[PDB]
């Protein structure tokens, strides 16, 4: 009955950020453990984070090294929540223009371009509109290219200059944030509270 | 649509908050963890910890402060004072910084920013900038105000953006600590020179100023004094700059 979350600990970035507030989140739950997670030698968790900040090329590289790709999908295919951030958020999809020729972890279809403002990064706090279950507010944002999905797997939008994008992004239990709710003040504190409560009430 | 971002910048000597604060609500106002924390609460955008120590002890002190923020602090910050090559900026960074702000030894070796940039990406880096009228025109000034290096402030700031910087944290230094408003004058100079964000420091004392400096072109305004000896409510600033048209961040 004790909950296991775990967390992708090979980077690239400071994945320590997203630890810290994930148990941040969890302060106010007992019987809830949080693991870092760089081997598939563990049994699955009930809800698993995909972080990172950095080269989309690098990303996918260190999961392959570290013999997670088929981890994260014996999660999604055992209907457990997997939770990809940031750069993570990104890898769900099938390419990026970041890295010509490297394939993604294509667990939702759909592909990753460069934002088209002058000033990249979008780099800031900017505001997340959400369909349904997560609060509506402004987020920390840094990063230079975005998701292109159909309309059923966008779960929030975002303008930046002009331009709307999926900040959010939903496939069944698969979920994708592109900001830093770890880095998002009191908001993003309960929006990852609700993440756990959505793999607590299935 | 992006927030203008009200920014905190905390003196920090021996890892302890110079001279303490007014928040008696606090158990202790000099620890620069609490502190942040409480700023994170009451809507600060983003942090700026301003290392002005002088110990022999100063880089693993401020190695110390990092990792103790990180463990706590749930809003961007940037670390800054004395990081004068790559090796320090990385330990900091890898220590937890989002973000280091370099100034003199950005000067000295212009190259320091794009070996920064190139590890950590761009959004690791600001560059502060300490300008001053002389002669009728704008110049760089290095070593905490205080030396003229004979630099344009145009030629600069152009040059800071191509070696890569994420940011400039733009001072004037006939304002810092006065009270008397930004100098608005040298934000819409910079303005239309670099496409790069900017972060107006130096001068705040009323909410009005704030709005200054974002009529301007700064992306963000940065305050301490007003901030430490709380003559300005950053929420009440806030719903100032909202009245007044100013997209800022304010939440329920
Ligand atoms: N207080 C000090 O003794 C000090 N010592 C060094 N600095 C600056 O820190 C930087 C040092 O960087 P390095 O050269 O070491 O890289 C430089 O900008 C120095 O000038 C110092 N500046 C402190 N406060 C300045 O005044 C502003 C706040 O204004 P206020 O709202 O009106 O209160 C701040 O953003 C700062 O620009
Ligand atoms: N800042 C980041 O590394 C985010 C992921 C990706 N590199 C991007 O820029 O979109």
């Amino acid at each position: 009955m004790g909950m296991r979350i775990g967390i992708i600990s090979v980077g690239p970035g400071n994945i320590m950020n997203l630890y810290r507030g994930v148990k941040r989140a969890s302060e106010n739950f007992e019987d809830v453990s949080i693991e870092l997670v760089e081997s598939p030698r563990n049994d699955l968790y009930d809800l698993l984070f995909i972080p990172g900040v950095g080269h989309f090329g690098e990303g996918m590289r260190r999961l392959r090294e570290n013999d997670l790709i088929d981890f994260v999908r014996k999660h999604v295919e055992d209907e457990r929540y997997v939770v990809g951030v940031a750069l993570g958020m990104q890898l769900l999809f099938e390419e990026s223009e970041e890295a010509p020729g490297v394939k993604g972890l294509s667990l939702i279809e759909g592909n990753v371009v460069k934002l088209r403002s002058r000033r990249l990064p979008h780099m800031g706090w900017n505001e997340v509109i959400f369909k349904d279950t997560f609060p509506n507010g402004y987020y920390y944002f840094v990063h230079t290219y975005r998701a292109v999905c159909e309309e059923e797997h966008v779960l929030g939008t975002t303008e930046y200059d002009g331009e709307i994008f999926p900040s959010a992004v939903r496939k069944g239990r698969i979920l994708g944030f592109q900001f830093h709710p770890e880095k998002s003040s009191k908001i993003g504190r309960k929006l990852l509270e609700k993440v756990i409560e959505c793999s607590l009430s299935r | 649509m992006l927030a203008k971002r009200i920014i905190a910048c905390l003196d920090v000597k021996d890892g302890r908050v110079v001279k303490g604060t007014n928040f008696e609500n606090l158990r202790d106002s000099g620890d620069p963890v609490e502190l942040g924390k409480f700023y994170s609460e009451i809507g600060i955008d983003e942090l700026v910890f301003l290392d002005i120590t002088a110990s022999v002890e100063k880089r693993k002190t401020m190695l110390e402060l990092v990792e103790k923020v990180a463990e706590q602090i749930d809003i961007p910050f940037t670390v800054g004072g004395g990081i004068h090559d790559f090796e320090t900026a990385s330990e900091l960074i890898l220590r937890g910084a989002d973000k280091v702000s370099i100034n003199t030894a950005a000067v000295e070796n212009p190259s320091l920013i794009t070996q920064i940039a190139q590890t950590f990406g761009s959004q690791a880096v600001v560059v502060a900038i300490d300008a001053k009228r002389v002669d009728g025109e704008f110049m760089v000034f290095t070593y905490s105000g205080k030396k003229n290096t004979g630099i344009l402030l145009r030629d600069w700031v152009v040059e800071v953006e191509k070696r890569g910087a994420g940011e400039i944290l733009l001072t004037s230094i006939d304002r810092d600590g006065t009270k008397s408003g930004y100098d608005t004058e040298m934000i819409r100079f910079v303005r239309p020179l670099t496409t790069l964000p900017i972060i107006a420091s130096g001068g705040a004392g009323k909410m009005e100023h704030f709005l200054e400096a974002f009529l301007a072109g700064a992306d963000a305004a940065l305050a301490a004094s007003v901030f430490h000896f709380r003559e300005i409510d950053v929420r009440e600033l806030k719903e100032y700059l909202k009245k007044h048209g100013v997209n800022v961040r304010l939440e329920g």
